[PDB]
């Protein structure tokens, strides 16, 4: 039999099934830690090891890669990198995508400890009571490493998603609000600028 | 309001300077100073637009720090007085430039220009300092907040640098400069400036084309081919030259992704295609557009006319801009402080996101569409996925932003029309959109990002009554040429429909001013009038060999002040006054070379001062040399369409009008033939 | 005792997710496990079925799906629906993806046949020889299907197969027919090359 | 040859017709152009319909019999059948070209720039003309020439503008009562301008290029309503023929084909240029310029060898025959001999020949014929790099370059411009395959734009026409800032192309003996005057004459001119033929008016043919009504720029020149500025 015109190799199989051992493990990580989005918290070493089961077969390659019109192991890796530079979870790593970030690590803490006066605070009078000097420094937190990686250059999801939920819990669902009816001080100017071209016509056209 | 001589001499010192050059030097010099037209047009036009983003996000950052911090405490009337003040003061300082040192500099520079470009030369109008000040007040303006464009003036800017470095001279620092020293005459300078206003519409909106046309409308001259190549030379060199120079301020280079100061974007994606079944709602939308062009220009001529009666003090229409300025802070934080809507960003859409009173991840809808240029929303009325606007709060602001902008026209300030002319077609012409896309369900074809475009063509024609440049313009910014049809039939209609009320916006302040402005054609309701109507029969023509009794006489008159006379009664040829009184002054009597005709050649020495002496009234001297042996000498039984396309093709300021006997009877200029 | 789809998910769609995700982790194992060897399409051709019967189970609709910025399950449909209709197993599946159809499992059976073929004839003298009526059929019923197609690309297995064959008959083989077919094609050429120069020159004699 | 009047006689019946429609036509010109511009794009369609339906079915054959001999042997008899068919369909489609009528050979520019520019050859707008012209294309492009279909548009566009703008059929010898105001050659002049230019907007989808070529040629003044009908109609027919290919193709509401070409869109950023690349676009203008002159010289010493020795008409159908043949067998030497196989991957080939390649790879010399040239040209700007052998392109090139040189003076009705435009992608891609092999693939060294540069490098090269070209491939590309490289190379390329030998459209015109002016003086003659130009005696007439007087003017058998004036030696006016045949017609020595003189208003009825010799030629004559009283003027010391500048921007035929006092001397009729 001539070599990979009808089957596989000795020293490419194995090259074959370790991708497969894994990606199942790395799409299966994704939808089962998908939606409570937890992804980038867990599915990181997953995804690192799908990079180099890739790399130290990538390094037969041509007799896979490039032997076959549809790149199946190609377009795979392909949709991870599409999926891994969406989420930007490299943000929410630390130095060489080993451990969480420094500063994300404890806003994932704060996301929590709102979480637990949420709940600990349970007609939402005294909820609005009690956490605002936490949903703030919450609030300052996020803006705060959305301005650190603005000084780099949409945030790592995990983090995200965590300001969201915060967001669409304390402003709608409890209605958290303050009114501070300062209408009638700017109605005190802006009617009294708006009324000076009318004097400034009718001025000038007597005399 | 004096006219400018295209036609060319001729004389004897022509046909002597035609030599030495011809025993081929000067067209190279017409093409590399057609190219430094180019170059520094982009220049300013990248000058302009950086120092004005950079000014305004400093302003708007300032403002946008402001609020946030007085939004819970209680004082956002206070930010309001800052933001009151912070237009008032760019304004006052934007304006207070412009009235007392050029008051020509005001509104946009294309009223002038194309006066100009009708021969007529307006005073003031293409001096270093209007340049300077019609350059920093539309820094001034359009950083000071006020409801203007920046594209308006770049045709001035374009104009006024063609018409000076095409001299080699300054004449504003007194220098002499003699490096060109031929092209000193006003042909030279009105093909110059010709090209610097092609020049310059191709540096404000991107296409090149648009600008030859442009300026080939004005100027309806012969066809010339290779002033026309090279007007498209420049046109061409001005866009590559502010392309490059704003790419590389991105620090990208790459790509030149930023033709114009106003750039659309690619409409090809397929979501924007149009069908042969929805021509007539083009048609409709024609009809609309040209009916509010007709309200914008008629609510501006009923207040420009106030203006003009009363608030006619230099130090008096300044404090009127610096009230226009406060009301737009005003009304503009009043429409963004009531509007009950939140939008989140969509990636970038904002780029100054305000929140006022949202839910702490959304921002304000109304802050979007102030709080920008107004370019940038109106590329982003065009390119958002249908379904991105509250009709309340787009409308609203459509309905405030074409009142200001129709107030904020005939101030002393440097200004456009174009833009607020866009930003307005492209809004109601977006709600359009929305409304096709609410009466026929989620259908494909009421796309709202093409119907905010044929609203914003519609608007456009409207105001300024524009068609053949403007079409070009429109169907080439947007890079797609099957849009050129429906753009075309919506301009089509919007001038018929406009032009059945009234005038139209740039021909109007042309016409408050009382320029003699010849059209494009005769009033082909006129019938066949000859020449012996349209002329002026009392002539005060010369001689050949003539006593200098007369010339003085003829001169220095203070009742009748001419100038250009035919000479004799037949006819010999036309002498002008401002090439007689150079025939005076170095003394040429029978008892040079055409160079002290053109070294003194702007602001020709008035003949009050050479005091000759009683003894020369009755020397003689001959001009047989220095007449235009062939003038356009059109018979007296000529008809009236005749006598036009003469005058205004060629591009003439005389015009002898003679008989079968060759009797010198009357003459046509500008003012005895545009009174009709 | 939080409101749903804030904190987590609930536990009534927890399942479809669950089930989701262990079925569509499955169908990577399909594609990389059967990848070089392409037996792409009629292998989980099941296994994509199920798939898309378990997106109709999750159409918590909005609870799920549409509750996120980076849908993970829309986006994985999306790559399953690239993969899908870039591979074409549709001209593999017979009506309504219930089963193959015949003239392709035909095809394949011939394929098999005509490896067959390549395997008994094992200096390539009777290899060529004495073997070209099964590429010769093979080939004719690639052709006839391939013209089939068009008053409807094709299946990847298939047409991978026809690639395998075609690679084999070419290189390693060089079963080439000579075609001795020059002389004549040089005659007819040098005569008709020399007829303008005929012209010319009787064009300029008779004068 | 015969001039043509544009000016109109002006007479006071003309003025009587002024005062009766001035008690309503202009809206007779915008839909007469409407109709010109639909009729331009149903002709375009209906050629490219049925040129893809004969080639296609053309192949089938030729592929299917290729196919069916390359198992068993004899090729030589599908060699003959294929150069069968090209000299079967050659034979048929110009058969109907050297017998029937001679004057629709090559495509209609060299005619259309003539007939613009004045001069009646003498069939040029005839339906015969025309339908063996549209199906001399059809059964030429498919008769395997070398040749591009887009060319011969512009005559279509002509010949239908001038057809439908007269309500009359001579061909047909019917009549209609719908348009006389319509006949008078003033108008019909200008609706061959919209013809031509509807006429190139459908070939090549750029609508500013038909403008800007309509008004290259017929240089006159700025007729500035008639620019923005012809612009009306340009895009009235580029629009019918996006819309008609496009329910032919399917997909009713996607217009993506705008003219027969369709160059693609340049939106891919690996096409992006910068400045450091600026320098080698130069050198590419020079190579075409240089390629462009080989050409015209090998095509001019080839018609020189053809007209003196090849003029018999069966000769040159035996001629047109025997190149056909040449073609098929030439390129079969080239695909019978390929050693070059790449496999295909998406639509690039559709007629595939698996020759002798690996049963899946198809020979690719194979596809670089059996296509439509259009396909290769748009392949060559987008196919990706590393798409190409470049052996392939350089055997395809080299071959071309003759094969397009040889096939062009020849008795089809074909165009230039895709022979050009392909030649230019073929060289141009090899200089963009070498620049990836030196830099090591770097970006800028992207070949597919290097194709483009190099089409407008040959094509500017082979015909010198800027700004009616630089204008089409700004706008078929749809990428705006590609001019500026365009322009430097259609600089280079004329630059360096008129130092040789003159463009080719230029060289028929002055190979058949044509009156043709040029846009300017021959180069100064500044020096030269009116004096040394006008001729001598004047035959002139009197309007107190009798007539005799008139039949022996008339019947002058050894001059026959058109214009004579009329005087007192006072110039009064000027009478053409035409006017003072009809003039001696009817009986004059009160009912003429205009009508009388549009009967059969091309080809009156000559001298010979009026028996008035008895009663008539004895008595007076009276033509005081019937006379142009202003015709225009110069006197003999004007210089000669003055007097081409008049003569040419206006359309006069007959200038007079008059001296001093009002005498008449001489007659400027066009021959003798073209003499110099
Ligand atoms: C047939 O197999 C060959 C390889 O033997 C395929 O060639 C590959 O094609 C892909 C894209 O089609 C390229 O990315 C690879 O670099 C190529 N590799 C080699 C080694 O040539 C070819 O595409 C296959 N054709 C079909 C129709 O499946
Ligand atoms: C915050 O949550 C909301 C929903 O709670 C997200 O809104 C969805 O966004 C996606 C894409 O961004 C859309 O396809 C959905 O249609 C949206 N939902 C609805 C109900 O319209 C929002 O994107 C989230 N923001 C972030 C930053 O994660
Ligand atoms: N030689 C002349 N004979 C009669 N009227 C003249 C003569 N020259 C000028 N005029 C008239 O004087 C008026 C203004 O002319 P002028 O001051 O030269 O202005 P312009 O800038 O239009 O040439 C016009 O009504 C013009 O017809
Ligand atoms: N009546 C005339 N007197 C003098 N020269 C004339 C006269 N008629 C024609 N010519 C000259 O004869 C030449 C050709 O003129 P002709 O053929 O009659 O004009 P057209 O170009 O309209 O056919 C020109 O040089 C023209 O000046
Ligand atoms: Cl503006
Ligand atoms: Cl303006
Ligand atoms: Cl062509």
């Amino acid at each position: 039999l001539p070599p990979d015109l009808p089957d596989l190799d000795p020293e490419c199989r194995e090259l074959l099934l370790d991708f497969a051992n894994s990606s199942a493990e790395l799409t299966g990580c994704l939808v089962r830690s998908a939606r409570p989005v937890r992804l980038c918290q867990t599915c990181y070493p997953l995804f690192q090891q799908v990079v180099s089961k890739m790399d130290n077969i990538s390094r037969c390659a041509r007799s896979l890669l490039m032997a076959d019109r549809m790149q199946i192991v190609v377009i795979l890796s392909e949709f991870f990198n599409t999926t891994w530079q969406e989420a930007n979870c490299a943000n929410c790593l630390t130095n060489n995508s080993e451990e969480l970030s420094n500063s994300t690590v404890y806003f994932l803490n704060l996301f929590n400890h709102t979480l637990t006066c949420f709940e600990h605070n349970l007609n939402y009078s005294e909820v609005c009571k009690n956490c605002r000097e936490a949903y703030k420094t919450l609030s300052s937190l996020y803006s705060e490493m959305q301005k650190m990686n603005e000084l780099e250059n949409h945030l790592c999801i995990d983090v995200e998603d965590a300001m969201n939920i915060t967001r669409k819990l304390w402003s709608r669902t409890f209605n958290c609000s303050v009114p501070c009816s300062d209408t009638v001080p700017v109605i005190a100017v802006s009617v009294f600028i708006l009324f000076l071209p009318v004097v400034f016509y009718l001025s000038s056209f007597l005399h | 309001y004096e006219s400018l001589d295209y036609d060319n001499s001729e004389n004897q010192l022509f046909l002597e300077e035609e030599r030495r050059i011809n025993h081929r030097t000067v067209e190279i010099k017409r093409w590399v100073i057609c190219a430094l037209i180019g170059i520094l047009t982009g220049l300013v036009a990248c000058f302009i637009d950086i120092v004005v983003e950079n000014l305004a996000g400093l302003k708007y950052r300032v403002i946008k720090g402001n609020i946030d911090k007085f939004t819970e405490k209680g004082g956002l009337s206070f930010s309001l007085l800052l933001w009151a003040t912070l237009n008032a003061a760019f304004v006052l300082v934007g304006s207070v430039i412009v009235a007392f040192i050029e008051p020509v500099a005001a509104g946009s520079g294309i009223p002038q220009i194309k006066c100009f470009l009708n021969g007529v030369k307006i005073p003031h109008v293409v001096r270093l300092k209007t340049l300077v000040i019609k350059v920093s007040g539309v820094i001034l303006s359009v950083v000071g907040g006020l409801a203007v464009g920046k594209e308006g003036p770049m045709i001035h800017s374009g104009s006024v640098i063609a018409a000076g470095i095409s001299q080699g001279r300054s004449t504003s620092l007194k220098r002499d400069f003699k490096i060109f020293e031929y092209f000193r005459r006003d042909t030279e300078k009105r093909d110059f400036v010709s090209a610097g206003a092609a020049a310059g519409v191709s540096a404000a909106f991107g296409a090149p084309v648009g600008g030859v046309l442009f300026s080939l409308e004005e100027g309806a001259s012969f066809w010339n081919q290779f002033l026309t190549w090279r007007i498209f030379f420049a046109s061409m060199i001005s866009t590559f030259t502010l392309n490059f120079v704003l790419s590389i301020y991105h620090g990208n280079m790459w790509d030149l992704s930023s033709p114009g100061l106003i750039n659309f974007g690619r409409f090809d994606s397929e979501k924007m295609a149009y069908t042969i079944h929805e021509i007539p709602v083009f048609i409709a939308m024609g009809v609309v557009g040209g009916v509010l062009g007709a309200v914008f220009n008629a609510l501006n001529y009923w207040l420009t006319m106030f203006r003009i009666r009363y608030i006619h003090r230099p130090c008096l229409q300044v404090i009127e801009a610096v009230l226009v300025a406060a009301v737009t802070a005003t009304v503009a934080f009043v429409l963004i402080y009531s509007s009950r809507d939140c939008q989140p960003l969509q990636g970038g859409s904002m780029s100054y996101p305000l929140q006022l009173f949202c839910a702490d991840g959304e921002y304000n809808s109304m802050a979007a569409a102030f709080f920008n240029t107004p370019e940038k929303s109106v590329v982003s009325l065009f390119h958002d996925p249908p379904g991105s606007y509250n009709p309340l709060t787009l409308g609203l602001f459509t309905l405030v932003y074409f009142f200001l902008a129709c107030w904020t026209y005939g101030l002393t300030v440097s200004a456009g029309v174009f833009i607020p002319s866009l930003l307005i077609g492209a809004a109601w012409g977006r709600l359009f959109g929305i409304s096709l896309s609410y009466l026929t369900g989620a259908a494909i074809w009421a796309d709202p990002g093409k119907y905010a475009l044929m609203g914003a063509a519609a608007q456009l024609g409207g105001i300024v009554r524009m068609t053949l440049s403007l079409t070009v313009i429109m169907m080439e910014a947007t890079s797609n040429v099957t849009y050129g049809f429906p753009i075309m039939l919506v301009l089509m209609t919007a001038k018929i429909v406009g032009d059945v009320f009234i005038e139209g916006l740039y021909d109007m302040h042309i016409q408050l001013q009382s320029v003699p402005f010849l059209h494009w054609e005769a009033p082909v309701t006129s019938h066949s009038l000859t020449a012996r109507e349209v002329m002026s029969t009392p002539v005060t023509c010369l001689r050949r060999r003539e006593k200098v009794g007369v010339i003085v006489d003829v001169l220095s008159d203070t009742a009748s002040n001419h100038n250009g006379f035919p000479v004799v009664a037949r006819l010999q040829g036309l002498i002008l006054r401002s090439q007689l009184i150079v025939l005076l002054k170095h003394k040429v009597f029978v008892e040079l070379r055409l160079k002290d005709f053109r070294d003194a050649y702007p602001r020709f020495p008035p003949i009050q001062s050479i005091h000759v002496s009683q003894d020369e009234r009755e020397c003689t001297m001959d001009l047989s040399e220095f007449m235009n042996p062939s003038p356009y000498t059109v018979p007296q039984e000529a008809s009236l369409p005749r006598v036009f396309k003469l005058f205004r093709a060629l591009g003439l300021r005389h015009l002898v009008v003679v008989d079968n006997r060759n009797q010198v009877v009357g003459l046509v200029t500008r003012k005895d033939l545009a009174r009709y």
